[PDB]
């Protein structure tokens, strides 16, 4: 036990906690901040998986900054970077393109082509062929907030 | 004959923010005597940090692809000494394997779950060094060194487990292995800053309102040229004929 | 009801203790 | 103190169980560094809900 | 394109490092 001193019928107890102003990344509104928090905020660098798991007759795949995010959102040129079961390639062209080729299972050469969107974050996925059954998608690209000087975090 | 080849590197950048009434400020300073503006100050600063120190480890997990398993229960009628030296030796595989694909030299660090730091700890005096007056925080800490070499840390189930909540896979038995090398060139992980973070004050808004600003630059990715080949990932599995697990002190069919 | 008995009497509410957010950090700059 | 002791008691919510049975051809060195780090582990927990 | 904000500037790289292979070798001369 622990002895506190008691002199009238009721006593009061307060705290204060630390709290994501703005809902964004994987913060939302209301929610604590701790030792073990984990989560992307304040960082503009950040990565999303496309595909968990390739159906292996599909051609064509297709990012949007709409579902991962609530907005569009800009994107700052040549800092973006394509993920093929976790092995990054090189960065895009500057004005709008990017080009990268990955060996088959069965020893096959496939091409991937990428047409990019700045201003909505907007970027399409086409394949020479299909990829196989087992194949995961994953893109890295950065916030350019400098074209939005909103969406800053707050606590 | 010889050919040539090119790396680059390029960092990024990072903002963050806060922002109080003058109403609200003035009824905190008459009700309760605080101030807000040096605690939400205060508050940004450490968070900054803490936010950088967490993506490098969220860097670090994601991207490995090495991959290795062993059981660690105990037979049932064996001694300590006898097990410590098998997992001295298994450790020491994995660590030369490390060694023989980057074909280099370094450092030796090790990152640990709960459950492995605590039978980590149930080894004689000889192969653990535990840290000096450790005391346990729920934070990730340093807890000593075992083989005269290896520097461990362990990682709360709480954090491995908001870990695993996101799309990053971790569990309280994997074990992460790393080597850190400090050749002119060539390195595992790089990290560095190449603007320090600059405070913007602004004057009070003709809506009175007080706000206050953060911005800087820095890297914080793998090295371009051979990266991911540093670290490798181990699990351990408690589920063999004859042995007991600590976790229940129960044989395991047997 | 009547002051004479208990529980016909106000209370008085006493600020005990304030509690602030404790110290935020991680170790991870090894490697 | 016995009502101390019934509401400590009563009011738990945490639980945990581990077998004790010591086995036939070990001594009791081994046992006793299993049973401590069981402990530290529990103990660990407590520290790591509380927070202090 | 403003030089205040300093991100229109061309930007220049830099050397950094030179790498050489390493030496070759086995020890076998014992048998």
């Amino acid at each position: 036990c622990t002895f506190i001193p008691v002199t009238r019928d009721q006593s009061d107890i307060y705290e204060v906690f630390n709290v994501a102003g703005s809902s964004f990344g994987s913060y939302a509104a209301g929610d604590v901040l701790d030792m073990q928090s984990v989560g992307v905020y304040s960082q503009l660098r950040r990565r999303y998986v496309l595909v968990a798991s390739s159906d292996g007759t599909s051609k064509t795949a297709t990012f949007k900054m709409e579902d991962f995010e609530g907005q569009n959102v800009p994107i700052r040129k040549g800092r973006t970077n394509i993920y093929v079961n976790r092995i990054k390639s090189v960065v895009d062209n500057g004005s709008g393109s990017l080009l990268h080729s990955f060996t088959n299972a069965a020893g096959e050469q496939i091409t991937v082509t990428c047409s990019l969107n700045y201003n909505i974050g907007q970027i399409a996925l086409s394949f020479s062929k299909a990829p196989d059954k087992g194949t995961e998608i994953a893109i890295e690209t950065e916030i350019n907030i400098e074209a939005a000087p909103e969406l800053i975090p707050l606590i | 004959n010889h050919e040539m080849k090119k790396y680059t590197l390029f960092p990024s950048q990072f903002v963050i923010a806060a922002e109080h009434t003058v109403q609200a400020a003035y009824e905190a300073q008459r009700e309760f005597g605080l101030d807000l503006g040096s605690l939400q100050f205060r508050t940004l600063k450490e968070y900054l940090s803490h936010e950088q120190d967490m993506l490098r480890l969220r860097i670090m997990i994601w991207r490995t692809l090495a991959t290795d398993t062993f059981d660690i229960a105990l037979p049932v009628n064996q001694s300590f000494d006898v097990w410590a030296t098998i997992i001295r030796g298994k450790f020491q595989t994995v660590y030369r394997d490390i060694i023989e694909r980057v074909k280099s030299s370094g450092a030796m660090g090790m990152f640990a779950g709960a459950d492995a730091a605590s039978f980590f700890k149930q080894l004689p005096k000889d192969f653990f060094q535990p840290a000096e007056d450790y005391i346990q925080t729920p934070y990730v800490h340093y807890i000593g060194t075992l083989f005269g070499n290896v520097k461990v840390y362990e990682v709360p189930a709480g954090i491995c487990k908001n870990l695993t909540t996101e799309n990053i896979q971790f569990s309280s038995m994997d074990v992460l292995c790393y080597v850190r090398d400090e050749n002119p060139g060539k390195a595992g992980f790089v990290t560095g800053d190449a603007v320090p973070a600059i405070p913007f004050q602004h004057p009070t808004t003709p809506a009175l309102v007080n706000r206050t600003t953060l911005w800087g630059s820095a890297i914080n990715d793998m090295h371009p040229r051979n990266g991911a080949d540093y670290f490798t990932r181990v699990t351990l599995t408690m589920a063999k004929k004859g042995g007991l697990n600590f976790i229940s002190g129960d044989t395991i069919d047997a | 009801e009547m002051m004479s008995v208990s529980d016909g009497v106000m209370r008085l509410p006493l600020f005990l203790a304030m509690i602030l957010p404790v110290q935020l950090g991680a170790a991870t700059a090894d490697a």
